[PDB]
């Protein structure tokens, strides 16, 4: 009965040269029992990408909540929300439920359309912002991901190289965690094109 | 026009006609007076004996607040009772928090702010009473008179009701003739006389005299009613002066 | 965490470490724990990271509105009073331990706020897990009538004591100097004595190393 | 309550639901239908806490029936599942949450596709080819992983379901008194009377 | 959550 | 007791007029002339400081108010109504935007929030409309410089340049002749002072004229250094001295 | 008490009319004309700006045409401020529906709820009604392209082509004359402008006094695109039809 | 005229017309007489019927074992005020194990009636009450008017032609006050008093309503054949 | 014409209830005057006690709001005391919340904002009072800030209020034309009080005894009113010059 | 914590240590546990620092607002306000406060308010953890109508012992003198009081 480790799952985001990458596993389980191998944890609102680990009912609820909020934002602002602004909206929204929180580990990723700067950010469950140049990690294999990212990562990787680094970081971390894996998805995000790749990984 | 139909409405003069109309209800009422003395205050009131069927001494109009304040009023008697009920709540909450019994100036503003509040809205009627009240606190004796508008001042002597001009004229003479001060026992006898003299403006029905007093020496700073020998002594003094 | 405040003759200086941790793991290697309440009122936070940011942001907002309403530059005692009344209301459930410092028309000020709503006054203060390491240095070296350059040295030395000796503290030293009659200067990453040594090897993978099942273009446009 | 299974095949969704209602050391009933029809082409099976199960099922049924009258239109299985999930998502942070786990088997008339949704009492929704709730999954999922094919007919789906019920009757500790089976397709909802 |  | 006025004091007349809005606009007409001119690289908002008494210190009374670091407001009509609107406008910029997005609202959205407050006084129970028209000048990263008028009704229009109050008819005709789409901020300030002289009768100097700009970022006015992204407020109130300098080359 | 000053906004005339609804409609009849024309392959929204000034910023302006979601837009006639209150409510109602059902709100449901809000102000609360008429132009996968109008009464009806605001009598006669069912969007665009051009109280119809929008399936394959026309785009479409 | 729209408005001469109109409702009401000695207090009420087929409107209500009133005017308002008195009498018993003083009863009615004369929306009570009771200070009779004015009397009468009974009691004052330890003789004096307020009609068996409270007598009402003794 | 009964606009865009509240200001027939020294702010008001039965010590239109702030009222005493109590409550709360003494100008704005609400909200009438706030602010120095029923407020070099306000105003105007400064160039508050009384005597054209005047004085860290003997001492000084 | 109030001939004297401890660590070694609620009404704070600070702030506001309306409050009035807060919120407060003030009529007065929220008017009071060790000493040594210098010595010697034995008490001895003359702050350093 630890909400953050019932369903299991991982998200990792990395920055490259004029690009960002966000990746997640596909497992949704009920403790030992694997239930779904299609449960994607990465969403997007325009060009801003959000990955959410933790309790799956809250992952779904927050996605629906941020879609709701980014839609009203766009109608009133007459423009798509930027990653830096969305990061603040996520933080505000999570801390609004400070004494009854969503059991989640969200990760914002995207490129500012005006400045062209790669941006990634992670949050705790109460909504504290963790901004990083290099990488953000989240989920049941966060320890493993921290170990993989910290050793594998190097700055200013090209989109095609960054893909290999983030993919090997997720895969090898997921294989040392019981509640993570069962398939993976990697988003490679450039200024005005986004490639989405499904990885082949061991299914145990 | 139509400026007088609603409370809290300014006329082009800058007047609240509904408050001035409430004053007419006070002017219509029986005579009530207050006399500030050396170490306390004395209250007296005219009680019109409408019928022989009225039980003497058993329709008390003067009211006590806390244990040290006396209140008397002319006009709509129920409105007066409502104001005293409020005064008792204000005095209780003051004692509860600050331990000390409420000072008279403090108490005066508690009524003043409340009566003034009934001139701020068209959903309430102004008070149909001028209230003469006071007592003894740590700073000595205080007499006050409060009007429908929420206007109140400290007084040496106060009078309101149908015989106010008669009573005021008689009060002004006491202030002039006793600059050093009037004693508590003297003020009780003068209070009786002034009610009897002010009864000339209400002389169709004969009346019943009622006197109370707070005095640091005589009543030990507490509010008490003047009854028995002291009351009959004051009545006899007043009866002698009219003749 | 290691946050300290030091008072000098013409101002106050606050410094903090740059390490944020979840359990024994380091979440943020270089996180700024110095917050702007107002242009000349700055605050260093320890305890629940989310709580310190949120409470600082909320009061920072209410101080700006108060400044506009009164047509006056905000005072440190206003920020302190608003903070400690808010923290007290929540009976310590908001885990914000702050060192509040700034300059205002009244002069230079240095306070500390605890989650339960208690406040301290001092010429030198230290909060967080590394406070005992920092306070040891402050107690050893602090004196009356410090200069600006001495106060910065003492403050950064007290943070360093935390960085080395406390496991909770590490990485870099952030400093903010609030001097009277001058703009406050925020010295982010004033000291970076924990630079990562060159790795023995590049782990840049040969392209195609990762096995891929599917590719697709994602539509971000309307 | 205990055993509720669901198998989406080519042209239909099949919901199996145990008939036993046990309280203490007494099987009170052996013919209980743990399902409500939400709309002509949408069926919901439910299992969990006593009282909560039926109270929740009927509440959802009423809301979907109200929508159907108001708009003179049947809500898609996707739309109904999303509505049900949100109700459970609200419920879990209530004073007393609904401890009800559901399978929603529906036929989308606009897409001409069967759809099976597995939603737990937390409000965790997933679209699956086959689903189960409680201990049933620990046996049936591995069995279906092996024997299930996506292009199976309704008759093949029922044989695959019989294989699940047989395995559960062999290895499950408790006597769940067999299952009521129902098929959701383009022609609506009908019950298999002999299983 | 995180601490400092 | 209690607010028994839970019904509208603004209703439609048979003709279709909303009396209390029309009468609020009449109150704005009586109000002192204020104007706004939009340049390529900034905005200027100006108004006469009608002194109630020569003993009164007209510096204490601010007709031109900062709402955000990058937004300013001026009015014509009833000053008290304006003052409470500025208080509400400043707070709503925080509560409904900055406390959510961690940045100040763009001009059009803050204007929209002010308009909403003034619209509610037009329909809510037991209240009269606000007796003011606002001119709100502001800058934001994605819209650039903008100027908006807000009427008692809650209606707002964007302007290149306009005037409101006493001599608005004559002031608008004057601005039409002088305004072009290539005006630099200094040229717009020059025209603002020319236009305002026509409506002003008595003294015309930096002490009787209140003028503010939305221009370049002012790092000197920020109050701190160290954060490169924070470059200071674009709103700046011209000093009594700065106005008098430009009145010599008039 | 306060009874003396109560207009009684929600009562019947002896004839059985709602005074405040009738007077709100009289208010809207003086507002700039707004036209909606529904074609087989899209909807046109045209609206005449109220007597424009030469110094009004035209490009960064929104008076008449507002976006409710990606599939629905409205043309406004009446008090702009009143309209914006109802638009923000409509925008939220659309997102509430999406959050609940994971499907974009059907047009009629959004229109009914907004109309039901207006109805409330005529029956209870003792407040003045919203001095606003809407033309709802939207698309859903049930009914396809739909035009609606709502008015202060809270009554709504569906249309093929409709006008609200000023000179609706003259505008509706001209639409009823030249409209037909097999009409294309580009034809509807021309009709909309020709109607405004004749019914306008102005000397000549120009780009700076017009707001224009189309809801086509003119995007790439089975998806709807909203186009709120830019000043230069209105200038081009006005020359293309030969009005200027 | 222009100043009788509601109770919150004073007239130019300082009158409350809504309170005066409420007072008028009492004058229209059927006569009821109150009188007491030192040992007993008596209510005598002339009950009124709609017609010969109708019952006679019950005028007398019991508040406690030692207190009760008679009414003249709006009977529903009398029910509200009597119910309030029952609660205040009952509160005194449960909390303080103390019978409520008849004087306090009057003060509580006065303050309840007053609040209705100073607030918008409300209306004055449209009924007069004669409260009798026996407490720790002997027998009592009160006259309540909906203006808020409560008066302690030896005897009185309210309703239509009440002036007849009130004049009689004013003459008889010295006689009936000293009817001590004799219930039947005090009632006779009350029945003779109400007879002075009769025109064309006389006191019958289902017409007359008598109540009594005293030293060793709980508040008890007499109707029907029980009052035949006194005709 | 019910647009004259409550605070809603007349056809010509006026609030008649605000205008009539202004006329209520002069109902007391009392003239007040405020001037600033270097170190102090002095406020003086006429004291008329017509009734001989009145206790003259209790007759006051000057109030001690906080330790630092003083307030004089032109208008009826009930509304005056209403305004005084609120101002005291506001000044106390400000100190508790924000940890420093409420400035004179900030209290004036707060009371003016309250006054504004009564002109916009129907159920509340405006108070028939003009509030003149005086202090020695720790930032701005000697301060005079005045509030009216309209909800208007502004700072003053000096000010006058009452029936014969215009005569006092022009008298003060002519002095500041001559002196060429924003204040009374005087060291002691005693002489600033003497100036205030002297210029009121010249403007009104009446002589004052000790019981005809009421004086308030604001210095740094306290505001205080002068007793009859304090004023009498002051009147003697003027006479002997 | 070690605090005490002593009533002497010319008024009252408040005395306290300066040590605030979290567990066995000293958070502040220069705390000012003597706080002003009015010009000549002061209190001594023991228990939860957060709770005692919050209470003290509320009373100062109450007595400031009291002064605006009714002039200077009595020391009894101040103690009554303290009691009202402490008694009504006894479930959520850990605060032992000694209220000490100087009237001109009543002279020096000391009221002690323990955890319960009860009020006890005494010739002198002691409270806080350190007090336990000096009940014997203070009882044997206290006399009524002492001089200023005697009362300062009595407090200095008393708190000196309290500090010597109590781990939770230490630092400097602060004192505040309340007389008709005015308000005088005194401080005494370890190097003096330790070797008494
Ligand atoms: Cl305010
Ligand atoms: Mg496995
Ligand atoms: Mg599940």
């Amino acid at each position: 009965s630890d909400p953050s480790s019932i369903n299991g799952g991982i998200v990792v985001a990395m920055t490259g040269k004029d690009c960002v990458a966000i990746a997640c596993d596909l497992r949704l389980g009920s403790q030992s029992l694997g239930v779904s191998n299609k449960f994607e944890k990465i969403f997007h609102y325009g060009h801003v990408f959000l990955g959410i680990t933790g309790l799956a009912t809250d992952v779904t609820t927050l996605n629906e909540m941020f879609r709701y909020k980014t839609n009203l934002y766009k109608l009133k602002e007459e423009r798509a929300i930027e990653p830096e602004t969305f990061t603040q909206l996520v933080s505000s929204s999570l801390y609004e439920r400070r004494f009854g929180p969503y059991f989640v580990g969200p990760v914002v990723a995207g490129i500012n359309s005006k400045s062209g700067k790669p941006f990634i950010a992670g949050f705790d469950l109460i909504g504290c912002i963790d901004e990083a140049k290099d990488f953000i990690v989240s989920g049941t294999a966060s320890d493993q991901l921290f170990g993989m990212c910290e050793s594998l990562y190097e700055p200013n990787l090209e989109p095609e190289d960054l893909f290999e680094t983030i993919s090997q970081a997720l895969l090898n971390a997921a294989d040392r965690d019981a509640l993570s894996g069962w398939g993976a998805v990697v988003y490679i995000i450039k200024k005005d094109e986004v490639v989405k790749r499904y990885l082949k990984m061991r299914q145990d | 026009t139509g400026y007088d139909l609603s409370n809290s409405v300014f006329s082009p003069d800058g007047r609240n006609f509904q408050v001035e109309y409430a004053v007419k209800a006070v002017e219509n009422g029986t005579t009530s007076i207050g006399i500030k003395c050396n170490d306390g205050v004395v209250f007296a009131v005219e009680k019109l004996i409408t019928s022989k069927l009225l039980v003497p001494q058993k329709n008390v109009k003067i009211q006590v607040v806390d244990r040290h304040i006396g209140c008397v009023y002319s006009g709509l008697i129920p409105d007066g009772r409502h104001l005293v009920n409020r005064g008792r709540e204000e005095a209780a909450s003051f004692k509860k928090l600050y331990k000390t019994p409420i000072p008279i100036p403090a108490f005066a503003d508690r009524l003043g702010q409340y009566v003034q509040a009934h001139t701020l809205y068209n959903s309430v009627r102004p008070f149909g009473v001028s209230t003469i009240f006071g007592g003894v606190d740590k700073n000595g004796a205080h007499l006050y008179m409060l009007e429908p508008s929420g206007s109140y001042w400290g007084y040496k002597g106060a009078a309101t009701g149908k015989g106010r001009q008669s009573a005021k004229a008689e009060l002004e003479k006491l202030v002039d003739h006793h600059p050093e001060g009037l004693s508590a026992r003297e003020a009780v006898k003068q209070a009786a006389k002034i009610i009897y003299l002010a009864h000339e403006d209400n002389k169709e029905k004969d009346f019943e005299l009622e006197i109370s007093w707070c005095s640091l020496s005589e009543t030990n700073g507490l509010h008490k009613f003047v009854k028995g020998d002291l009351l009959q002594e004051a009545i006899d003094f007043a009866q002698k002066e009219i003749n | 965490t290691t946050i300290v405040g030091v008072k000098f003759n013409n101002g106050v200086v606050i410094a903090a470490d740059t390490r944020s941790t979840q359990g024994p793991i380091v979440a943020d290697k270089n996180c700024a724990k110095l917050h702007r309440i107002s242009p000349k009122i700055w605050c260093a936070g320890a305890g629940t990271a989310a709580d310190t940011e949120a409470v600082t942001q909320l009061i920072g907002s209410n101080i700006e509105l108060h400044s506009l309403y009164t047509s006056r530059e905000p005072r440190v005692v206003s920020a302190l009073q608003m903070l400690k009344q808010h923290l007290f209301k929540y009976q310590g459930h908001i885990g914000a331990y702050l060192i509040v410092a700034g300059v205002d028309p009244t002069g230079s000020h240095l306070f500390s706020i605890h989650a339960h709503g208690s406040t301290d006054v001092g010429y030198y203060l230290s909060l967080g897990s590394g406070s005992l390491a920092a306070m040891a240095v402050l107690e050893s070296h602090w004196k009356q009538d410090l200069t600006k350059e001495e106060a910065i040295k003492l403050a950064s030395d007290a943070i360093q004591a935390g960085i080395w000796n406390d496991l909770g503290s590490g990485s870099n030293v952030d400093v903010c100097v609030m001097e009277i009659g001058k703009d406050a200067e925020y010295l982010r990453n004033y000291l970076t004595p924990n630079v990562r040594e060159e790795k023995q090897k590049s782990y840049k993978f040969p392209r195609g190393t990762t096995a891929v099942l599917k590719e697709s273009i994602v539509n971000i446009c309307d | 309550m205990d055993i509720i299974l669901g198998i989406r095949v080519q042209d239909s969704v099949i919901l199996a639901s145990s008939k036993a209602v046990t309280r203490g050391i007494s099987v009170l009933k052996d013919s209980d239908d743990k399902t409500r029809q939400l709309s002509p082409h949408t069926l919901m099976s439910f299992a969990g806490e006593a009282g909560d199960t039926v109270q929740f099922a009927e509440y959802i049924q009423a809301n979907i029936q109200l929508y159907s009258i108001r708009e003179d239109y049947e809500l898609s299985p996707q739309a109904v599942s999303s509505f049900v999930r949100q109700e459970l998502a609200k419920s879990i942070r209530s004073r007393r949450p609904y401890q009800v786990n559901v399978l929603i088997g529906g036929y989308d008339k606009k897409k001409n596709k069967p759809e099976l949704y597995q939603i737990d009492y937390l409000g965790t929704k997933v679209e699956l080819p086959y689903g189960a709730h409680g201990y049933s999954g620990f046996y049936t999922f591995s069995l279906l992983d092996h024997h299930y094919r996506p292009d199976m007919t309704t008759e093949e789906g029922l044989d695959l379901l019989k294989l699940c019920v047989q395995e559960l009757e062999k290895r499950m500790p408790m006597d769940f008194k067999g299952v009521i089976v129902k098929i959701v397709d383009k022609d609506g909802i009908r019950q298999v009377d002999d299983f | 959550f995180l601490y400092x | 007791m209690t607010d028994r006025y839970s019904f509208s004091l603004t209703t439609f007349s048979p003709s279709g007029k909303l009396g209390q809005i029309d009468y609020a606009l009449t109150a704005v007409k009586q109000g002192v002339t204020s104007l706004g001119i939009k340049a390529t690289n900034g905005v200027v908002i100006a108004t006469e400081k009608k002194s109630s008494s020569p003993l009164a210190m007209s510096e204490t009374l601010s007709k031109v108010s900062l709402l955000t670091p990058d937004i300013g407001a001026v009015y014509s009509g009833m000053g008290p109504d304006y003052r409470v609107l500025v208080d509400k406008s400043r707070k709503v910029a925080h509560t409904s935007y900055k406390r959510i997005y961690g940045e100040y609202p763009p001009t059009k959205l803050l204007v929209s929030e002010v308009a909403k407050i003034m619209q509610e006084a037009t329909q809510s129970g037991g209240v009269r409309p606000f007796g003011v028209s606002l001119l709100i000048a502001g800058h934001d990263e994605f819209n650039g410089f903008s100027l908006y008028q807000v009427d008692p009704s809650g209606s707002y229009f964007p302007w290149k340049a306009t005037a409101i109050g006493k001599g608005s008819v004559a002031a608008k005709t004057f601005l039409e002749k002088r305004w072009n789409d290539e005006l630099e901020l200094e040229d717009a300030i020059h025209i603002a002072l020319l236009t305002l002289k026509e409506s002003v009768e008595g003294e015309f100097n930096g002490d009787t004229i209140e003028l503010a700009i939305i221009g370049d970022e002012n790092p000197d006015l920020l109050g701190y250094t160290g954060i490169p992204t924070d470059k200071g407020p674009r709103f700046r109130k011209l000093t009594s001295q700065e106005i008098n300098d430009r009145l010599e080359a008039l | 008490g306060s009874r003396r000053y109560d207009s009684r906004t929600t009562i019947f005339s002896p004839e059985g009319r709602l005074y405040q609804v009738e007077y709100a409609l009289e208010s809207i009849s003086h507002a700039g004309t707004a036209i909606g024309i529904m074609a087989s392959d899209g909807i046109v929204l045209a609206a005449e700006r109220k007597v424009t000034s030469t110094l009004l910023e035209q490009d960064t302006s929104t008076e008449k045409l507002y976006k409710l979601n990606d599939k629905i837009a409205v043309a406004v006639a009446g008090l702009t401020a009143d309209a914006e209150i109802l638009i923000n409510t409509a925008r939220i109602h659309a997102q509430n529906y999406l959050k609940t059902y994971n499907e974009d709100i059907p047009v009629e449901i959004l229109v009914r709820r907004l109309s039901d809000i207006k109805q409330g102000y005529t029956q209870h609360g003792g407040l003045r009604p919203f001095g606003v008429s809407f033309i709802y132009a939207g698309y859903d996968d049930r009914y396809g392209y739909q035009l609606y109008t709502s008015n202060p009464s809270g009554n709504y009806t569906g249309w093929k082509a409709i006008s609200v605001g000023a000179n609706t009598s003259a505008a509706q006669t001209l639409l009823q004359m030249d409209y037909k069912d097999d009409m294309k969007v580009d034809d509807a665009i021309e009709l909309a402008l020709k109607t405004l051009s004749k019914t306008t109280d102005s000397s000549a119809l120009t780009y700076d006094r017009l707001e224009f929008a189309t809801i086509r399936k003119g995007a790439n394959d089975g998806e709807v695109y909203q186009k709120i026309f830019k000043p230069q785009e209105i200038k081009d479409i006005l020359v293309k039809t030969g009005i200027t | 005229n222009n100043y009788d729209g509601d109770t919150v408005t004073f007239s130019p001469t300082g009158r409350l017309f809504q309170v005066e109109y409420a007072l008028e409702a009492i004058k229209q009401g059927s006569v009821t007489v109150g009188l007491r000695s030192n040992t007993h207090a008596v209510l005598v009420a002339l009950k009124r019927n709609a017609d010969e087929l109708s019952s006679y409107q019950k005028k007398i209500i019991k508040c406690d074992e030692h207190m009760g009133l008679s009414l003249a005017g709006l009977a529903p308002d009398a029910r509200v005020l009597s119910n309030y008195l029952r609660q205040q009498c009952n509160y005194s018993s449960l909390v303080f194990n103390r019978k409520l003083a008849v004087e306090r009863a009057g003060h509580l009615l006065c303050d309840k009636a007053q609040k209705n004369t100073q607030s918008y929306g409300g209306r004055p009570y449209g009924v007069g009450l004669l409260i009798i009771g026996y407490d720790k200070s002997g027998a009592h009779l009160l006259e309540f008017q909906p203006s808020g004015n409560v008066t302690e009397l030896y005897g009185t009468a309210i309703g239509a032609r009440s002036q007849g009974a009130k004049t009689y009691l004013e003459r008889t004052l010295d006689t009936f006050i000293k009817i001590d330890g004799n219930p039947d003789e005090l009632i006779k004096a009350g029945v003779e008093a109400i007879s002075q307020s009769l025109r064309d009609e006389s006191l019958t068996v289902d017409n007359l309503s008598i109540a009594i409270v005293g030293k060793d007598t709980p508040f008890t009402i007499y109707d029907g054949e029980a009052v035949a003794k006194y005709i | 014409g019910y647009d004259r009964h409550i605070t809603i606009f007349s056809p010509e865009g006026r609030l008649y209830q605000v205008e009539y509240a202004f006329k209520a200001t002069n109902q007391t027939n009392i003239n007040s005057l405020a001037v600033r020294g270097k170190d102090c702010t002095v406020v003086i008001s006429q004291k008329k006690v017509p009734d001989k039965l009145l206790d003259p010590t209790t007759v006051s239109y000057i109030f001690c709001i906080s330790r630092t702030i003083g307030m004089v009222v032109n208008g009826p005493i009930p509304d005056a005391r209403n305004a005084a109590l609120r101002a005291k409550a506001e000044a106390a709360e400000f100190r508790y919340k924000y940890g420093y003494d409420m400035p004179c100008d900030v209290l004036a704005k707060r009371m003016a904002n309250l006054s504004q609400i009564y002109t916009q909200r129907a159920y509340m009438r405006p108070l028939g009072v003009i509030l003149t706030f005086v202090s020695v602010d720790e930032e701005l120095g000697p301060s005079i800030y005045k509030t009216d029923p309209a909800g208007y407020y502004v700072g003053y070099k000096a000010t006058a209020t009452g029936p014969k306000q215009q005569e006092i105003t022009t008298n003060l105007e002519n002095h500041f034309k001559k002196s060429k400064i924003d204040h009374i160039n005087e060291e002691s508050w005693e002489k600033v009080v003497e100036f205030a009384i002297t210029h009121m005597i010249d403007a009104l054209g009446t002589e004052f005894s000790k019981n005809d005047l009421e004086v308030g004085v604001a210095t740094k860290d306290k505001f205080f009113t002068l007793s009859a003997e304090n004023i009498e001492e002051r009147l003697v000084a003027i006479a002997e010059q | 914590t070690s605090i005490m109030a002593v009533t002497f001939k010319d008024g009252v004297i408040l005395g306290a240590d300066s040590r605030t401890t979290t567990g066995a660590y000293i958070a502040n070694r220069v705390t000012d546990k003597l706080t002003r609620v009015h010009d000549k009404i002061w209190c001594c704070r023991s228990g939860s620092a957060a709770d005692t600070q919050a209470i003290a702030d509320i009373v100062q506001y109450h007595l400031e607002l009291y002064t605006s309306q009714y002039g200077t409050p009595s020391t009894e009035t101040a103690a009554s306000v303290f009691k009202e807060l402490c008694y009504e919120n006894k479930d959520n407060l850990t605060a032992g406060i000694i209220v000490a003030g100087y009237d001109d009529k009543n002279k020096g007065e000391v009221y002690t308010i323990p955890l319960g929220g009860s009020v006890h008017k005494l010739p002198y009071a002691i409270a806080g953890s350190g007090s336990t060790f000096i009940y014997g000493y203070c009882d044997k040594n206290f006399r009524e109508n002492m001089s200023k210098e005697e009362t300062v010595d009595f407090i200095k010697h008393s708190l000196s012992q309290a500090i010597k034995w109590d781990g939770s008490s230490g630092g400097v001895i602060r004192m505040v003198v309340l007389t008709a003359a005015g308000v005088e702050r005194l401080i005494f350093y370890p190097d003096e009081y330790e070797q008494l």
